This record gives C-alpha cells, structure tokens and sequence, in this order.
C-alpha cells in the first residue's frame, strides 16, 4: 500500500531537510511536508500493478516460421534463443540476473499456396512440434526415425480447436538465467564472446503429420514466451539504443535524448 | 457422466491469462536458490532512485556529455531565467530517457510527488543563490521573477551542503494522470530564476554549471501496463 | 567529538586516510562474506590466506584534461598481474572475492569539476562494427586505464570496442548508470570515493580468467576547469583491495 | 484440499484454488507478493544519515 | 417489496391531505386511502426488474466494422468509444455521472468475397484482436512489429467455436465516468468543448493471422458492452431527440409529443 | 469456500456460487440489492411537512 | 480425467447471461469511491417525481 | 448443467503427460508378483558398478 | 535425495580405503574424503528423474500403417508386438525381465490422393480400431461379419477431435513380460528359437466406417505405447550395435567402441 | 550534532534556507499573535486566509555599488501590489499583520562590508 | 473421497487427486517413489569387507 502524507504547519528551525550532499551516493527522501504546509490526505492507492512478476507476465511472441505441406522445407527448425523479439528482449534486459519458469502456446495458421491442381479435397492438417535438447540427434529431413520421439517431448495437435500449451520449469546449470555475460569461451580469452556462450537451450523443429490435399498448403507457427514464478536481481538501466544483432549487444551510437527549441522552452 | 455447459469464451488464447498447464517435464530436479545482492520486488524501487536529467537537449548538445550541464554565469543583472521544463515526465523529452520516463513510459497511469536534486558543481570559492519554483497551471508559463515567485517555491543557497531538493507535490484535479499528453491533466511548469547572483573571487572561473536528478516520493504508483513506444524491430534480429 | 569527513581504513598491511571524503556506500547493503557451506558445490578444500591476498593494491595514475572523456577498469584483470592476488588467481581454477574500490583526485579549491565512480556488474560492451565482436587486447588492459572516445568509433570493419562516451559502450544513456552503487568526487567538496562491491555473480565460484565480473567506470561529468596560474596537471588514482578472497582447484601455472 | 484466498478489490470476496498437477511448476502464477525493500538502491550508505541533518558536519 | 394498501373508513375531519402546495417542490405522497376508502389488499409484487444493474446489465452492440484476408485494408481500427450506437447511449444518458465494469464479446463472421480464382480451398481463418491504450504503439500496417504485444492485452480465435469475451475493471482517472462535461480542454475556454474532452479509452485493432486461402474473403467484427456492479448517480430526464453526432450532443428541435384531435379527444 | 444464496422464486431452493478467478472485478454480477430511498429526489424539502397538514399556514 | 457430457445450449452467446469470464488486466487497483449526493438504486425513484403533463397537445 | 470453459491446451496430445483413461479390458485378474532377484529401482544403481573402459582404442 | 560429503582434514594412518582388490567383485565405495581433503558441502540435489518410473513414462510410436478408402487395401492388420521400433526397444532391453501396465494413443491422419474423379464432396471420415485376442477370427475382407465386436474390444473416432486413448493391464501368462529366452518351442529344441516363442500378444485392426467422398482417400494410423506402474528386474548392458529383425537379436559384429589419434590424446 | 549557520523556514507554501546566518531577532521578544476577545474592538467577524496571505514574497533586487547610500521600504506598500495580500488589504478596511524580514546579499572571501538592516516603527519623515 | 499429497518443488503447496475409474489399472503414473538399494549390484559380496581394511589378509 502506498504511504500518505502527514499533516505539517509552519516551522522556523536551524535544521534544514531540504539541504543535503548529493556526492555521497544517498537518495535524500524529502516528504512533501519537509518544503511546504501539507494537509492529512490519506492513500488508499496500490503498488500492486508494479510487482515484477505483474510486469513480466504477459504472453510475447519471440519468434515465427514457416513450413509447406509439399516442397523444399518440409520442416522447420529454431534454436530456442530469446533476443530475437525486441519487445521482450528489452522488457528482459532491465535485470541482469533473471530467473523464472515459463509457459509456451504455439499458435500455428495454416494457409493454401497458389497453384493449378484441380480437384482439391481439402483435410484437417495434424501438427508435430517436437524439442532436441543439446546433444540429441536431429531430423536431417521430414520423415526419419528422430520423430518417434521415444524420451523428447512432443505435442500433436490437429487445426481447429484450442491452440496447444505447455509448462517448463527453471532448466539451467547454473542458479539463474544470465542475461549478460562479460567473458569469453576459451579460458584463452579468444573465442566466442557475449551472451552467446550460455545459449545452450536446444532446439525446435514442427512437421505436418499429414499431407493435407493435393495442392500446396504453408502454415506458419508463432511460439510466445509466459514467465511465472519470477525472480529478479541487479537492476540495469534500460536499452535506449535500437538492437541490431541476437548474438551479442553491438549497436550503433544514438543521441541520448530528442532535442527542443531552446532552455526555457515549454513544447517539444 | 457430469453434464456441463460450455459459457463463451471457451478455447480462446487470452494474453493476460492465468491458468494451469501440464508441465512437458515430469519431476524435474531444479537448481537450487542462492542469495545474489541486490533482489528486486518492484518496480517503485528503480523509480526512487536518481536519475541524471538531460536538461540542456538543444541541438548538437544531446550528442555529448553537455546535455546534463545547466550553464550559470556572473550575470550584469538579476532575476533572470536559468532554465524551465513542463511537469510532463512520461512525454515531454527532458523527462522521455529518465529512469523515472523509461520506467512510466510501460505504464499508461501515474500519480503521487517528484523530488528534484540539484547539485552545484562550481568552484569553492563561488557563492549564489537560486530560486526554484513550480508553478500549476491555469495560466502561462512565468516570464519574470514576480511572476514565479508567487508559485512554490524554495530559495536555494550555494554552500558547504552542495545539494538542494526540490519537492514538487502532488496538485491535481484527478487521483490520476496520463502519461502520454493531455490538457485536461496538464502538470505544470518547474522554472529556476536568479536570486541575486553568482559572485567569484579574482583568478576564480566565473562559469559554472549546475547537474539535476529526477526521483520519485514514497508515495508513487503507476497503473495500466502499455507497450513502449520507444524500441522497435523492420524484422526478426538474427 | 569527531567529524565524519575523516575516515581511516586498514586491510592486511595497508591504510587508507582521508581528511576530506563522503559516506563509504557498501554495494546493495550487503558486507562481502566468506561462501557458506549450506551454498557450495566444490567439494575441494579452499584456500584463504586474506593477508597477502587481501590488501591495497595501488595501479596506474592517469591524467585529468580538459578535454578526458573518462575511464574504465576490469577489477579481475586490472590485479591479475599484481603481487599473490596475481599469483593465487593464475594457479587455480576457480575464485572468489569482493572488492573495495578507493579514488583519490585531489585539486585547490579554485578548481572546479566532477566525476561519477560506478562499480557496473557484467558491462558486456558492443564491438564498433555489428558484424564482429571485441577483442581481448582491446576491451581488457591489464593494469592500464582504457580511455572513452567523445565522438562515435568507425563502422569500418574492426575489432575495436564503441567507446563513445555517451553511450557507456554498454549502448545505454550514461544518465541511468547511477541504479549501480556510484559516488560524485565534486571538486568544491569531495576529494576520494569508497566503495565496497561484495561477490555478484550467478554461480558459487567462477574462473577469474575468463570473466571479468564488476567493471569500475569513471566518467567526467561536468569537465574540469581553472584560470591560468593553477597547477594544470591533476591525476587520477585508484586502489582496489580485495576482501574475502578464496580459491579451489589447485592446477599448473596458466597463462 | 482447497485453498480459500482473498480477491483484489477496491477500496473505501473470498475465492478458491486448487492444484491439480502434481509437479509444482504448473501452479498459477503467484501475483499477490506486494513487499518491497527499497533500502538496497536508495540510501545504501554504511553510516545512517538522518533527514534533518548537516550530511557533511 | 411492493407497499401494501391499508383498509379506511368515511371521514370527516378538517384536516385535508389532498390539498397541499407543489411550489413547495415536494412530491405529494397520498395512498389511494386518503381520496376514497380502501380495502386491505396485501400486494406480493415486487420492484426486482427496475433496479439500475438489471436496467443497464444486458449486452448491447456499440459498434461494428470490417476487413479483408487480401485487399486495400487488411486491418480494422476502432477508437474505443461510446455514443455511436442510439439504444444503449440513450439508456447510459439517464444518469450524469456512471461507474461500471464491463464485459466485452466480440461476434466475428466471415464471408467470401465475389472473385474469378478458381481452386479454392478454404483454410480455418483465425483472428487477432489487440487492444492499445492511449500512448503505445499504432499498428501503421497489417505487419507490424507492433502485433507482438508484449505487453498490450490481446486475444486470438479461430474460427468454428464460442465467441471471445473478457472482462475489463473500472479505468478511470476520475472517481467516476463522466457523461456529461460543460467546459473546454484549454483553460483559455478555447478549444474541444464537450464530452469529447474526457474520452481517452484507447484504441482496439483486429486482423487476420493466416491469409485463409486465394479467393478473397471479408470478415466483419461486432463488439459487445456488458455492465457489471453499476452505480449512478444524479438522475438527469430523456433525450427525446434522435442524436446526430457521436463527439457532442448537437440536435435538431423537435416537438413535445405527438399531437391529436382535440382537447378532449380519448384517441391517438 | 462455497457461497450459498437463496432463489429468486415467485410468491405465495437455495444455490450455490464459487469465485474462481482472482481479480474480484470477474464475479457475476450482483442482481440482488433491492434497496431503495426515495427521500433524496421526493419530498427533499428542509422542514418536514406532515400529509394531512396546510403546506402553508 | 473427470468424464463429463456437454449438454444442449453450449457453446452460445446468449444476451441476458450472467457468467465469470478471465479478466484482460489483472491486479488493477481501482480508484477508490467518494460520496456524491443523489445515488440512485432503484429505478421506482424517478417514476415517483411529478413531471409536467402536456395535456393541450392540439396541433402547433 | 455446470457452466465450464476450455482453456487454451484442451484436446491436445502430450507425449510427456499423466492422466486419467478408461481401461479396455475391465475387471481384470492381474498374475499375482513373485519374488525376482535383482529388483531395480533406480537407474543410478547401475551407474554405480564398475565397468571396463577401452583406454586404448587406437586405430584396429 | 542425493549424499552430502562430510568434510576431512590431513591423516596419517596404517589402513588406506584406496587400495583394495578388484578380484572380489566388489565395487570399493570410496568418497572424495578418502583421497583428498574436503570441506562439508550439502547436496540439495534429487535423483527424481533417474527413476525407472521417469525413464520409461514417456509416449513413444512402436508402428504405423496405411488403409484406403477405396482401393486393393481396404483394412490394415498389425500383429502387436514390440521390437519395431529401435528407440523403444532399446529402452526396453535394459532390463531382461518387465512387468508395465500400458496406455495406447492412436494419431490418425487422412490425405487425398491424386486422382481425375471431378465433383468430390469431402464427409467427416470415422475410423473403427479393433483388437483380436490370439483365437478369435479374423476379418478376411473389410465388410465381414467379425467387424460387429460383440467381445473384442474396439473404438471409433471421428475426424476432428481429441486422438482415442486407452489403458491396458498387465496381459501375461506368466508373472513378468519376458524381453529374452534362450530356448525353443519344441523340447525337441528344433523349431522357433528365442523371444518370438512369447509373443503371443493378438492382432489389432482397422478400417473406414464410411466411404468419405468419390475421390480416393488414404488414411495412416500411428500406436503410440506408454508404460505404467513399471517394475524392472535384472539389469542388463545396453544394446551397441544396430538391430536388423523384429523376431530376434541377429546382429552385425561392430567396434567397442569410435577410435581416436594415440593414447595420450585429449581430442576424439 | 549541527550547527548554528544553517537555517531553513517555511510558511505557507514557501522556503527559505540559508547556509551562513545568524541568530534570528524576534522582535521586541514577542512572536507575532492573533488578536485575542479581550482586546478587540470591530464587532464584525474577521477574515483569515493564513496560507494566501503568509508567504515569502521576493521584491525587486538593487545593486550595491561603492557608492551607495542606502535603501528604504514600507512593508504595507511593498506588498499591496503583490498577490492575495495586495487583493485583501484592497477589498477590506482594517487590516493586521506581524512580518518575518529576509535580506540576501552574498560575496566571495575576497569582497568585504557591511550593512544594518533595521526595522524602523513609525518612521515619520 | 480425495486424496491430498506435496508436490515435486525445488529445495532452499499441497495438490489433490482423485481415482474416478473403478478398474485400478487405470490410476495415473505412479512417479514419487525415490527408494533405492545398490546394495545388490554393487558390494555384493558374502563377507562384509570394510573400507579401509586389507581386502586380502
Ligand atoms: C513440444 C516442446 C515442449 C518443450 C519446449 C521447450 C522450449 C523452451 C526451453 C526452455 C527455454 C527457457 C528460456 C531460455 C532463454 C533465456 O532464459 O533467456
Ligand atoms: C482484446 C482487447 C481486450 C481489452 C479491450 C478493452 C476495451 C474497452 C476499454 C474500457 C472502456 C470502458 C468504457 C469507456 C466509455 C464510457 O465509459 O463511456
Ligand atoms: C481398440 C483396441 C484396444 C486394445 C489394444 C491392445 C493392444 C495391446 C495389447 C497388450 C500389449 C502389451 C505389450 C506386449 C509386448 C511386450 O510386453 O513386449
């Protein structure tokens, strides 16, 4: 619950709030009644909205693919890496330790390719989303062994019913998901450097189960991010200057703020 | 055999749900929890804490550390203006690239004081004094010293204590205000006039300059969570 | 009695005396503390001398123009080639320690200037150009202060780190790095900066080598000034002592 | 084996939870944790500082 | 509960109840006992229908708008206001000052669009209905980054199933929605004058995700506003003239009530 | 943590109610607050005046 | 894995319905009430104030 | 007649899930256990037992 | 939950826990104690995943097989057994003798094929899976009488909804599922040899309820298996080299094990 | 603990703080009252604002040359065109008041003199 | 009828679950039942040989 004001009246004393030493490093938390006479307000008013849990949970899209019932790429593949939707990313970057578990809903849209065939007889497409951890093996094409899925989670899901969701606990070697990493691979100090060093989350890939027709059908899949139960640590300024890769920060040098006409102007 | 009755709104992907979901990992071992320093548990945290304000964003300035220098000089006269801004902290662009802005420029709603620290960063030997006011609307924004002298304000005098708070109170109609502009919760003006003037000694520079930090009350809230209009992506980073 | 601008600090066989400081700021309010059992994962028996290990170490002085955009140090690196701090961290695997971080710019009082002191943890910093990432020899300098850059660094195809000073290198506004524990060395007032980092890290112990953890920034906020007939050379100092240090995992001397 | 928590209203009621998942990572997330602390980042100094008070006597 | 009429019996006293002063400004309340003797009639009828929540809780259509898979506008926007619909703005225009929450359902219905392109297969369409408020991003094309809502509130729907609804709390800077404002935005009592000062509810934008097949199809969207735990205050009487505006109460003079033959004429 | 009511039957049976979600601005609407004060918008005069009395003596 | 049979009158929208339904923004702190003279609760309350009668509606 | 409502995951197949389903066969006799030597309840208990390492798998 | 070390400080004793004889048979516990000086660390950490429950509680597809709507193959049949499937299989092998309640899923997925029939109105398909107990008959054609099942167990599905799934007890003459016998059918000990001699699991079916359209379509029916309440008994060394018939453990001779530069060499 | 050099005062919604002042001088020793019953001679009802009317009014600043000779004010003028207090003391007949006098005129080290700022009552000229 | 049992949460809450199907087969997975005995694998030796003792006197 936020603090109310306290009542105060005229004062005429040697000691003086509102001057203090800004070089110490002390935010000098000065009540409106320290420089003015202020009345009893009460607040009934919340911090409740703030809760870094209530700012952090809100289902983002990071990423999207796509994949065709016949053609080319018959599977799609994603290294299941965050930095990829600035949206999130910046929201994420404000602390530099993090650590929450997450919720994941695939939304996956189908659509019919333009073509000549006749006859069309259109079926409900079935959609395999399948996860390789670091290390397992992966399915160099659409139809292979990989997809028996004998110990990786899988999810089936066929078009026109409620979109598929699951939960995923705190996977991690170390005690918190980093989000900022000042070294490099190698203890040579040569090698990857960044943030890319602790990227070692696995990958995505999603099928068709079935062809669906004769002719050609894309879907597209969109995966969105929930984090739950969330701990933040080490509080970080915010970004400021728009992102420009996903495997490190490199930016290019912007202005720190946009101008106005003068000092004493009162319109941007 | 129960028999229900589905309601609308069934099998719909709300954003802002909260619901259970069955876990992909069956019995997972998680690492566990040690003490880091340092542990956020809201926000209000980051927003009571200073934030250096870009007060001079005048052209080429803002592409240099003179954006967060406020000139002050041995001036012929007195009761002139030093600087003035709108009370506008998630909109106007002294205000937008703040810690207090960046963090209510996420939240559509804000309410409660502003503390304004100033800190003059002269010689030891140069004196002044200064008044800062604040003044709510109704009218214009004050042109002269007897026009912002009848605001709020608080005389300040340059001394051993190098640092001055100012705190802007809470003065609305509305328990609430939008971040984004309005006039029907217009905030205010905060303007800085000379006192009497800014003396030095001989062989003592008679140019100095004057730094700013913005923070917020204990009594500071923010209130439907919006998106940023500030990052933005042409495509998927890679 | 006393003052309390005068404040005397002793570690191992060194002191520290100052006549004209501020209030010491102990990083997030938390004493750097030895690692707990009930937090540990390496089942080796650490080593603690805290005598040679911990103590004033004195690096390189650089000089405040009036035209410096500032300096940045790596606390890891910076001692790493100094006394048996040096030694202990180059002979095992894994260490531990917190920092105290000390700045000494004393001037007259008809000099005029100010400097931010800000101990930032992980300052990951992005290379000039996108596609390529910094290097080792140009990002760390051992026992050498790394200056900024007033204007942007080329976009030409480098390995050189951004050094713009606007920007912190970090890509953020300079104005938001005070949410790190920071202290203002004004010369009107202030003549040196203490600070107490403890350990901030994601995991018990790590590998000193191959990360560096706090990244001490020094920035010229307001530039110094003076009328001619001052002394127009004035250094800058900074003495960091480690607090607390502990190692495992005892290998052959690596470089 | 319910749970009966209050709602968040305004002001100047009660509503029942129940875990169905027997991993303790599909529970709903916790949204009521209104504490805070904000010691650590403002006024983290070693020496207390009193408001009405020289800083630098 | 009803009041229930008490039995009388012939008077004749000087005091007389019906005959009082209406420049007083009292409403006279005199039972059918006073004028004429009554018998005991207890009345178990009840005044349950009339109460404010049951008058204004029944969901009313404010307004609905279209778009198309393929075309010229593939987006909708809509600014989230009131008055654009007659029925439900007139039954809000009894009382001055309103506070609600609301519920809101969205009726979204497809349709083909006469084209020449021959083998269409019909895809399940799903649509994306995302809601800005006032001061975040404007989605300036049908893809955007914007359509990550990261943090915006947002609802996905495929179509075949129950209709979206969602519920949505009191948002209001003031302590109550204001229905009536007389006075200006600018101090200086130039500017917008009206109602129309106090309406910043935000924006709400809708779109297809998958592009459903070849053949062009329009879907159009109906939103729906449901009050709940309603409280009025200050009583204000009918409109009586049809509305012309949505931003104002502008109107055009109309008559009392219908007329008809006569002084004493029974008949319409 | 069930809540039961009483019916809206007619004249001359109980139902229960649960709150599932947490927000407190989700429950059902309340229909059942029949109460009224009619003294506010009739018969607001500041001297009370009795029926069968001459308004103005 | 609760056996349940969906009944006639499922998956509509009915207008008169009185249902919950997920709330789009959770944990809002609502501004708090104040007293405002003449709340009504009951519609009965108007039809119980005189209103002028236009009894000679003759015409113009 | 409960009012219910599906909540996005609903009619899913979950390879790594734990419910409830009917049996095909009910009222079955299950064979009774018998006393196997060598019971495994943990695979930890295998890890734990020496195994031969080929140091030496250098070409043939 | 996982053993904690005890911390040791430096001994000088006769007895030493290092040395020890290997020719027992005896696996020598030795903690990190024994060897070296350690400090007390405690290990929160859990073997919950390892347990056999955990490892083999996961779907896994044991065979898939195809039927036509119209056309020679009309009905599928499948003898149940496992050992099709190497990710399960090898899974299996680990332990000579199981005994596993069973869950079975059943991803069904039509196409259409291509063909020159023109006018096709596409119809929900149903599927009918049956299972024959060894004895019972058998449905020589795909109209018969057998498809009544008036014992054996069956299902329908339609097209369009949640994938059928059922629970099996533990179906075994015996009191364990035998993975491995080393003898014949005959105890003349010429005849079947090895575990095809205990498979003697039934046959399971299935076929098109109704003709969906004119135009052909083919349908592919997955089994999905998931071990319940699973025991293990005698633990057994992993498989190594890949396996060649579904009806015994004939194998191809392959190396221990990858090779690598010399014996000193850190690097495969 | 502190020192005697800093000061700060408020009134109304105003500040005022100083860094290198003395002692304050109240008066005759009596801190200004409002006027008690027994005392009083208009039968009417007073009117007192206490916040609009009490408040730290800045007037016009003068240069101090080395050849200056003096300044003088009156306090009933000064500030009759100022504010509420000059609205009040304009729309009524009797009127009174206490005042608080503030004189800010700062120098480096190196500048040296001196100034008496006294309050004259009934200074007929 | 229910029965109310803890859930597998990380170290340094309750859920519920209810049989509906009367077979015995058909009861969820059976996951909590972390017991182990390596004492048949591994030392399974006739007689006992302590640690830190000549293996072969
Ligand atoms: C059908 C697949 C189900 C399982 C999919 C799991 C994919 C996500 C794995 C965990 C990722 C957690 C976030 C890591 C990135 C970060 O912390 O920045
Ligand atoms: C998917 C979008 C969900 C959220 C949509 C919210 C849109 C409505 C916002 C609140 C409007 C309340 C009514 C304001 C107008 C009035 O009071 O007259
Ligand atoms: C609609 C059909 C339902 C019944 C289908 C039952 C098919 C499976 C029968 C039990 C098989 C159990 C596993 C035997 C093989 C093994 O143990 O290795």
């Amino acid at each position: 619950r936020v603090a109310d004001t306290v009542g105060t009246g005229p004062t005429n004393s040697e000691a003086i709030p509102a001057l203090t030493a800004a070089e110490t490093g002390h935010t000098s938390q000065v009540v409106p009644g320290d420089t003015m006479q202020t009345r009893h307000v009460k607040n009934y008013h919340s911090r409740s909205e703030s809760t870094v849990e209530n700012f952090l949970c809100r289902s983002a899209c990071v990423y999207f693919t796509e994949y065709k019932n016949s053609g080319s790429k018959r599977y799609a593949e994603w290294v299941v890496t965050t930095r990829q939707a600035a949206q999130l990313r910046r929201k994420l970057e404000f602390f530099t330790y993090i650590r929450f578990d997450l919720e994941l809903t695939f939304v996956i849209t189908s659509t019919q390719q333009p073509s000549t065939t006749q006859n069309q007889d259109a079926q409900i497409l079935t959609h395999q989303i399948m996860y390789v951890p670091p290390g397992g093996p992966v399915p160099d094409k659409v139809d292979s062994y990989v997809w028996q899925t004998s110990t990786n989670p899988s999810v089936f899901w066929t078009e026109g019913n409620a979109p598929p969701r699951m939960s995923i606990p705190f996977l991690s070697i170390g005690n918190a998901y980093s989000n900022f990493y000042d070294g490099w691979s190698e203890f040579s100090r040569n090698g990857v450097y960044g943030i890319n060093t602790l990227n070692n989350m696995g990958t995505l890939y999603a099928r068709h189960v079935n062809t669906g027709s004769t002719g050609p059908i894309k879907s597209t899949i969109r995966i969105y991010f929930k984090p739950k139960h969330v701990k933040a640590w080490i509080p970080r300024p915010p970004r400021l200057c728009q992102y420009e890769k996903a495997k490190n920060v490199n930016f290019q040098p912007s202005g720190v703020t946009t101008t106005r006409q003068s000092i004493t102007t009162m319109t941007n | 055999g129960l028999p229900t009755m589905n309601t609308p709104g069934s099998c719909q992907f709300l954003t802002s749900d909260d619901f259970q979901s069955p876990s992909a990992m069956p019995q997972y071992d998680v690492t566990p929890e040690m003490k880091i320093p340092g542990e956020v548990k809201n926000l209000m945290e980051i927003a009571e804490v200073d934030s250096v304000v870009p007060v001079q964003n005048v052209g080429e300035k803002v592409n240099s550390m003179e954006a967060y220098q406020i000139p002050v000089r041995s001036n012929e006269g007195s009761g002139t203006q030093v600087f003035g801004f709108p009370l506008q902290p998630g909109y106007s662009s002294v205000f937008s690239r703040t810690l207090l802005g960046e963090i209510l420029n996420y939240y559509t709603h804000w309410s409660g004081s502003i503390k304004l620290t100033f800190m003059f960063c002269g010689s030891a030997m140069a004196t002044g004094k200064f008044l800062l006011a604040y003044s709510p609307p109704g009218a214009g924004a004050p042109t002269k010293r007897v026009d912002a002298m009848l605001g709020t304000h608080v005389v300040w005098d340059v001394g051993l204590q190098s640092s001055c708070v100012l705190c802007i109170p809470w003065i609305s109609q509305t328990h609430y205000r939008y971040v984004a502009s309005d006039e029907y919760t217009a905030g205010g003006f905060i303007t800085c006039w000379y006192q009497t003037n800014i003396v030095v000694p001989a062989d003592a520079q008679s140019s100095c300059y004057i730094m700013c930090f913005v923070s917020a009350c204990n009594d500071f809230s923010v209130r439907l969570l919006k998106d940023t209009p500030f990052i933005s992506q042409n495509s998927f980073f890679q | 009695g006393y003052s309390d601008r005068v404040r005397s600090i002793t570690l191992g066989n060194s002191t520290i005396t100052t006549q004209e400081c501020a209030n010491v700021v102990v990083g997030y309010g938390v004493w750097p503390d030895y690692l707990k059992d009930s937090e540990a994962t390496a089942e080796d028996q650490p080593t603690q001398p805290d005598v040679a290990t911990c103590r004033f170490y004195t690096l390189d002085s650089v000089q405040w123009q009036k035209t410096s955009p500032g300096w940045w140090w790596k606390l890891p690196d910076a001692l790493s080639n100094l006394g048996l701090f040096g030694q202990n961290m180059q002979y095992h695997y894994l260490g531990r320690t917190g920092y105290t971080i000390h700045v000494q710019c004393n001037a007259s009082k008809f000099h005029q200037g100010c400097l931010l002191v800000v101990c930032v943890p992980e300052a990951e910093m992005g290379c000039a150009t996108l596609d390529n990432t910094p290097s080792s020899a140009e990002l760390l300098g051992g026992d050498a202060a790394k200056e900024f850059a007033g204007e942007p660094i080329a976009s030409g195809s480098n390995k050189l780190v951004q050094r713009v000073v606007y920007n912190a290198g970090m890509g953020i506004g300079v104005g938001n790095l005070t949410i790190f524990p920071h202290q203002w060395i004004n010369l009107r007032t202030n003549n040196s900066a203490t600070i107490v980092m403890p350990y901030t890290n994601s995991v018990p112990m790590d590998n000193m080598f191959r990360h560096n953890n706090i990244t001490l920034m020094v920035i010229p906020f307001v530039p110094l000034d003076y009328c001619p007939g001052s002394t127009t050379y004035v250094p800058i100092t900074v003495t960091i002592a480690p607090m607390c240090a502990e190692y495992n995992g005892l290998r052959l001397a690596s470089h | 084996g319910a749970q009966v928590s209050t709602q968040k209203t305004g002001a100047h009621i009660h509503y029942t939870n129940i875990n169905y998942y027997k991993d303790a990572a599909s529970n709903s997330a916790t949204r009521q944790d209104f504490a805070q602390d904000p010691g650590k980042f403002t006024e983290p100094v070693k020496d207390i500082m009193i408001k009405s008070l020289p800083a630098l006597n």
